[PDB]
């Protein structure tokens, strides 16, 4: 039996899915919005997303036949009660929380990035760490609707929470793109330079991040919705946009053991030079540099 | 004046010299760029009118990865494009090839660079070669370069820091072959040789520095520290300044008895450092105990023959004398009968400087020991037995004989090492 | 420095295809040959496998060799098939017929002129060639005959260079050819004289790894080729990347072959972990050693417990403290001295490279000159003796320029090799 | 006392090194999870086939 | 002081599953494997039972064993089943068939090699192994027949490590399988030879505790397994937590094994009280001693009054004063001297741990080397004689490789152990 949170989630799913507010939802739309890769069995690896679609067929076929190829919120709620009942048998500690998570993941509900629809692997506000701070993401967009992207062109040097809510979805990890039909664009060979990402928040004043988009991205292949935000560093400097402070994360997979030899040398050398001079004028008492 | 030319042969020589040069730059206040942000650096850094200080070293490896690592790293602006020689193909764990075939094609330019460095220097005290006798290019090219240096520069002092194969850990199987074959060069054309095996330093790091996962970086840093403690007398002021020839004479009693063991105190981490009062007596006892030994050679098993102490910091000669008298009184270690004094000590006011990124704790006083001891016979009496097992069944000898070396050279090197063991046992014999 | 790769037969073609895929993934090279690497360390040693053109395009120093031109179109359809040069594609018009004699005396001899033309071109392009790297199968016709004939001529032309060969030994369980022992014996007697390091892979053990270690449900040959490619990259990782204590193709050999005849090695890779046990495993040098020396992890159908290790080499990759690798190898020897020869001390060499393979904290490739490798030779020799006592299937070879007693010389060579292996085993 | 004072900043540098290593360990755990995900995706793909 | 736990059969797998649940609860470990404990003491000594992975996954050092894959499926499907390493699940296609021969010689022998490989993997990776802790039921086939193979081989491999075996000894009243005499006789002589401590459990005594002490109405196998899991945690409480008087498995063996063959012990856990009477009881050291020495609290069914105590071990948990915990044992000895052996002064060894079980402010486990342990051996030996004299049910054993000779040797060894216990029961100074 669904309690308040799952009831709210299933109602939101049904409402967002029925754009006409008629309480009558098409099975083809059920297949379109069914994120079958979110099935717990599919995530485990013993089920196919197509098999999830066909078990959805099994669950809804007779009701669709009764209601002329359409589904009512009452039967949707009955389906979700059956899902919640099945969720008890599954082995997680928190059955209820597993239920909200499964419902949201299946029906594409929750903190979903507006432009493309990618759900963040980790919360947007927190700065990236680990693979989320080292591995490059895929620059994605929506074209009339198909999602199309370019691999490994965005550095993870910035927090996605600082972006406008209408621009976050263009940036997404392969973790997030997993399970989504993503067309791909071959990048264009070019030297290793990085385009910025700037947007306008007031007349004459702009904000953005510096050097996150690789120059391998083809501007012509980019849609007009992203060409206005992607720009060259010289253009951004002349435009005088505000820079959000990003963090440069060094790749450790290529950290030579000998690279650790020379860390702190500059600061220690400055301190020892100060010690040397202070001894030379003679203000130094105690530990004295002897030459 | 007072220059000392450094040589870094083979991979191990390259990393050891890397650590040594980083520590020297930190000691003298030189940036990795080469400019400082008192002519106390001329002994390691060649002064130039541009404000830079080119190091007085020769990196030399027959394979290019380590020298290219140096050419890529933080010391690009410090290290000269030359004095950083790269080969084309490594000797690859083959003494015969490293000393015979691909060694002659590079020793000429190596000697050219050496002559350039010597001409740049004016009062060169001596050469300081760093290598591991286990490695192919290391052992072979070090042997050949030391032959050339001995036949060219005459009786100039040559101090070698050799990473001998350890009793149990060894990264090569023909390493006993390379060790026994390079022993002949290390005995005749090397003025002093110093054991720097890896097990002892690993154990010292895991005991004192409290490093559960020690690597070559810590070992190289300890080697740099002991080398700096050796050269601090000629780099900085001190109560009893000692030169290369000074401790040379006071350390080598016979032309063949020059292989020496080293130890350092106080080796300790920062967290455990302030809980202990690092007095002169305490550091001397820590040195004389086998725990602080940088070699897998227990001095209790033999008799001390000559000891050299490099004192650094606020050590006072009275405390030095009290500590050495206490060591004489102590029974757990005994000296050879014919050398009653047996102690050389050189005091310096300069305290050691800890390299950031390392693990040594800063200390107000430190001491290094370089010792000729009769117990040194055990490392060689272990390596020859290590070698004989392979040599009996003629394993791996075809690689060495196919690179221009006679099979009798193995027997000649074994006989030389046997004589070395014999006279190590003979010098300690009671009168 | 530079290593030039040749790969013969359809088996060798696929092995080298996935090898070039994994090398290009490690070096940040797309199928179009451009550089997309994120680190400078991916370019300093790009000349080992890729040669730069006038326009900056990196083309592999690789030669594709097959009598069947059908697999060339499959390589074209392959994801990275556009990476190679067109002229390095020496393919015959008539099929090999699964015949070592056809690959070695009739068609192999007539195509190996152009093969050596291409090989000399690549060698002269190389600044200082380190050696040749040939991948082939000893059960097929063109993989076994032409590959060994190429080994012979390349050894004749280049004495000092290293002929590292990756031969696919057939298995009784994975027996997919009736002339398998004919081909295997006719190839091994060429290998013993013309190869410095002839390190073999076996399909039965590849299946064992994919079923129990990685626990694949329906593993195609792609998984096997990925395994052999990922363990093939480990011999040259130390050349392509800086190492705390590295080696190369014959710094490994000088420590791995105590005698010239004994130069056949058995392979192993770590860490290989399954989907279920991916998260339960704590990556460490100890866990890598737990899997290198596991007999049921090795890439051969010859259990190392039945023999004693003559020599071994552990090519570790990744930032790892040297004390643990040294301690692990030393105490493995100490606790398992019954499986290590007493007259060569510290049978295991350990080398360390800083950069691990993409997607792993630390990995390691294992080279083993174990005496138990002679079990496969016994199996092949027994199958031949059974087939030759009645002189069957040899007419296809004899009518293609093979004298009968050449093969008997080959069998005597195997008997000598097995005699040496057993002599040092007991 | 000055040696102890410098030892204190030595300890702070050591703590910084330790937390950097902890971040590295977190990254390696995430890489292990990434390999898990890649294997799972391959299983999903051939299940679709 | 790591301990490796091995688990055999359905009974062993379920008892160890509930034990690992209890240990994870005590040390603050989620089913997902993360540490959500609120104290430092949990993490201080968590290496005793759990090994840490790269991502903070704390995997138990448990080797799970059963010739039937159904029990392994159940253990994985359990709420804490995801904690166990997937490669530690070693199982066969065909079950033991409740046959000790099939478990020890035919099917368990073909699978024992991988089990020993996993045991070596776990044991030698530890810094310093305390020992092994096997859990099984002697009545069953794969729990007893192959569990004994575990003991035999781990003895040859690790002579000096502690060996601790929890055998659920079958009882005539709750005998739910018929070949219990054969299996128990064939397993007891193997246990007595090469186990440091064989610490017995009886299902009927467990049922008695559940029905009367805990006042449960319909107790299940989980309710039965909770008590034995509690004593399983209590024995290593001193290992895992600091205390005013520390102890370990070797201390228990030394103070409870006067002679090598007398290492079969009594179990007792306190406090045990029904939720109805839980708040009616003044819970202190005196009541702990009362319940610990009470016969009904023992979860092996053999009255201590019929015999005499060789030795006793009082493993107390809780932050309490030590004068009372010592004086209680002293007073017990001083008045019930008729139930304690005269020639060991102070038969009771007591040790104190500072951390009581979660949800309890102090508790105690009892380990009793008594002379009444042989009553169960005699009552199953009579059944063994009855079945063996008529050659009944021996074709299933002899068709798998055994013979009458080994059955007779097992009988003789078991009777020798019984006589050794009886001689010290009626021994005089
Ligand atoms: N102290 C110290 N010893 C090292 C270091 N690196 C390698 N070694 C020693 O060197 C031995 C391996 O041979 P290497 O010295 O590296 O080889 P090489 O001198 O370059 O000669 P080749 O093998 O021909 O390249 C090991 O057994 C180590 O004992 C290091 O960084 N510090
Ligand atoms: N590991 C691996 N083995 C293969 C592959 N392709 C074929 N084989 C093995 O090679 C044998 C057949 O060799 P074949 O391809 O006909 O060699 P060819 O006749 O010289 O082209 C079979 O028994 C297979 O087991 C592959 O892609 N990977
Ligand atoms: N305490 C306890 N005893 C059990 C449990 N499961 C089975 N048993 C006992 O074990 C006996 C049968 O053992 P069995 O399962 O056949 O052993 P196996 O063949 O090795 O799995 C029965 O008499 C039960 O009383 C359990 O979960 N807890
Ligand atoms: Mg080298």
């Amino acid at each position: 039996m669904l309690n308040d949170s799952e009831h709210h989630l299933v109602d939101v799913a049904f409402q967002s899915m029925d754009t006409n507010n008629t309480g009558m939802v098409s099975l083809s739309e059920v297949k379109k919005r069914f994120f079958a890769h979110a099935h717990p069995r599919v995530k485990e690896g013993s089920m196919a997303p197509s098999a999830a679609r066909d078990t959805l067929d099994y669950h809804f076929g007779l009701c669709a036949a009764d209601h002329e190829g359409s589904i009512t919120f009452d039967e949707f709620l009955k389906y979700h009660e059956k899902l919640a009942d099945e969720a008890y048998d599954e082995h997680v500690g928190d059955v209820a929380a597993f239920t909200e998570k499964t419902i949201m993941e299946l029906w594409r509900l929750g903190d979903v990035l507006l432009p493309t629809g990618v759900r963040p692997a980790f919360p947007v506000t927190q700065k990236p760490a680990g693979l989320y701070a080292v591995a490059l993401m895929t620059l994605v967009w929506v074209e009339r609707f198909v999602l199309r992207g370019i691999k490994d062109v965005v550095r993870p040097i910035f927090a996605r929470g600082d972006l406008p809510e209408e621009l976050q979805g263009y940036f997404a990890y392969p973790e997030e793109l997993a399970g989504m039909a993503i067309d791909y664009v071959a990048p264009r060979l070019s030297i290793q330079r990085w385009y910025d990402f700037t947007w306008e928040y007031s007349e004459g004043k702009y904000c953005g991040v510096e050097g996150i988009i690789s120059t391998r991205v083809d501007l012509e292949s980019l849609p007009a919705g992203l060409r206005q935000f992607v720009c060259e560093h010289v253009t951004a400097v002349a435009r005088g946009t505000t820079w959000m402070p990003t963090t440069l994360t060094t790749n450790p997979m290529y950290k030579k053991t000998s690279s650790a030899y020379g860390c702190g040398v500059n600061e220690e050398c400055r301190k020892i030079h100060h010690w040397k001079v202070k001894t030379f004028e003679g203000k130094q008492y105690g530990n004295q540099y002897h030459g | 004046m007072r220059e000392a030319i450094c040589i870094h042969i083979g991979q191990a020589g390259c990393q050891v010299g890397n650590a040594c040069w980083e520590l020297f730059c930190l000691e003298h206040g030189i940036q990795p760029d080469g400019s400082m942000p008192d002519d106390a650096f001329n002994t390691f850094f060649s002064e130039t009118g541009a404000g830079k200080h080119v190091p007085r070293c020769l990196f030399l490896d027959l394979e290019p990865t380590v020298v290219d690592e140096v050419r890529t790293g933080t010391y690009r602006q410090l290290f000269n494009p030359e004095q950083l020689v790269s080969g084309k193909e490594d000797a690859a764990n083959n003494y015969a090839r490293g000393h015979y075939t691909i060694g002659k094609e590079i020793v000429d330019l190596a000697l050219d660079r050496i002559r350039k460095l010597a001409d740049n220097c004016t009062g060169l005290q001596g050469f300081m070669v760093f290598h591991a006798v286990g490695g192919g290019t290391g052992s072979g090219l070090g042997a050949l370069l030391l032959e050339r240096l001995s036949v060219d520069y005459g009786k100039k002092s040559k101090l070698g820091y050799t990473v001998y194969p350890s009793p149990q850990v060894s990264t090569a199987v023909v390493e006993p072959y390379n060790c026994v074959l390079s022993t002949h060069s290390l005995l005749e054309h090397t003025d002093v040789a110093t054991m720097l095996d890896n097990e002892a330093i690993y154990d010292l790091t895991r005991r004192s520095l409290d490093i559960e996962r020690p690597s070559y970086t810590n070992v190289n840093r300890l080697i740099g520290q002991v080398v700096s403690s050796l050269t601090a007398s000629l780099r900085f002021d001190g109560a009893l300044n000692v030169d290369l020839t000074e401790f040379q004479t006071n350390l080598v009693p016979y032309p063949r008895i020059h292989f020496v063991l080293t130890s350092y105190a106080p080796v300790v981490s920062a967290e455990k450092a302030y809980h202990e009062q690092l007095s002169v007596a305490d550091i001397t006892n820590s040195v004389f105990e086998p725990a602080g030994m940088l070699t897998k050679c227990d001095p209790r098993h033999g008799k001390y023959m000559s000891c050299c102490l490099m004192y650094r910091g606020d050590v006072v000669p009275k405390d030095v004398n009290a500590a050495i008298a206490t060591i004489k009184t102590k029974r757990t270690i005994q000296f050879v009968d014919w050398c009653p004094t047996g102690f050389k000590c050189g005091i310096n006011y300069q305290p050691p400087t800890v390299v950031p990124g390392g693990d040594l704790a800063k200390v107000q006083r430190a001491v290094c020991m370089i010792a000729n001891s009769t117990a040194i016979a055990e490392v060689f009496a272990r390596i020859d037995h290590k070698f004989d097992l392979m040599y009996s069944k003629r394993a791996f000898v075809h690689w060495y004989v196919g690179e221009g070396m006679e099979e009798g050279e193995f027997s000649e090197a074994r006989e030389d090492l046997a004589a070395l063991e014999k006279d190590y046992e003979e010098v300690g014999a009671e009168s | 420095r530079e290593i030039v790769s040749c790969q013969a037969g359809q088996c060798g073609n696929q092995i080298g295809s996935k090898f070039w895929e994994v090398i290009s993934d490690e070096h940040g090279v797309d199928p179009t040959g451009t550089y997309q690497g994120d680190s400078d360390l991916q370019l300093e040693r790009i000349n080992v496998y890729f040669d730069e053109s006038s326009g900056g395009r990196y083309v592999p120093r690789a030669v594709l060799m097959d009598l069947e031109p059908g697999t060339m179109d499959s390589v074209r359809a392959g994801p990275y098939g556009q990476l190679f040069r067109p002229d390095n594609f020496i393919f015959g018009q008539s099929g090999a017929g699964n015949n070592w004699a056809k690959g070695h005396y009739t068609e192999g001899a007539e195509l190996i002129d152009s093969v050596l033309d291409v090989c000399r071109k690549e060698a002269e392009s190389c600044d200082c060639l380190q050696g040749f790297q040939l991948s082939h199968s000893l059960g097929g016709g063109t993989g076994s005959g032409m590959g060994t004939l190429l080994i012979s001529k390349l050894r004749e032309e280049y004495p000092d260079r290293i002929m590292m060969t990756f031969s696919v030994i057939p298995s009784p369980r994975v027996s997919d050819t009736v002339v398998e022992p004919y081909n295997t014996t006719l190839s091994v007697h060429q290998l013993v004289e013309n190869s410095d390091e002839s390190m073999c892979i076996d399909n039965e053990a590849l299946y064992d790894i994919c079923f129990r270690t990685l626990k694949l449900t329906t593993p195609t040959f792609g998984d096997l080729n990925h395994l052999v490619a990922a363990v093939m990259s480990g011999v040259t990782c130390c050349l392509r990347f800086p190492g705390q204590l590295n080696s190369d193709l014959r710094k490994l050999a000088v420590n791995l072959v105590p005698f010239p005849r004994l130069h056949f090695f058995m392979m192993g890779f770590a860490p290989l972990t399954s989907r279920g046990s991916q998260q339960y495993r704590g990556l460490s040098v100890a866990e890598l050693t737990q899997q290198m020396f596991d007999a049921k992890n090795m890439m051969q159908a010859a259990d190392p417990r039945h023999g004693r290790y003559l020599t071994a080499s552990a090519l570790f990759r990744g930032r790892m403290s040297t004390k643990e690798v040294d301690e692990q190898m030393l105490n493995v020897q100490n606790k398992n001295s019954s499986y290590f020869i007493e007259w060569i001390p510290n049978n295991i060499k350990s080398s360390i490279c800083d950069i691990p393979p993409k997607g792993l904290k630390m990995s390691v490739t294992f080279i083993g000159n174990n005496t138990c490798i002679q079990e496969m030779f016994r199996r092949v020799g027994e199958q031949f003796t059974g087939m030759f006592r009645r002189k069957a299937f040899l007419h296809w070879y004899t009518g293609e320029g093979m004298d009968e007693m050449e093969f008997t010389e080959a069998e005597s060579n195997m008997n000598d090799l097995v005699s040496e292996y057993q002599q040092y085993q007991d | 006392m000055q040696v102890a004072d410098a030892r204190y900043e030595q300890m702070d540098a050591a703590a910084e090194r330790r937390r950097q290593e902890a971040a590295e360990d977190l990254l390696y755990a995430q890489q292990n999870a990434e390999a898990q995900r890649v294997a799972t995706e391959r299983v999903q793909r051939d299940l679709e086939e």
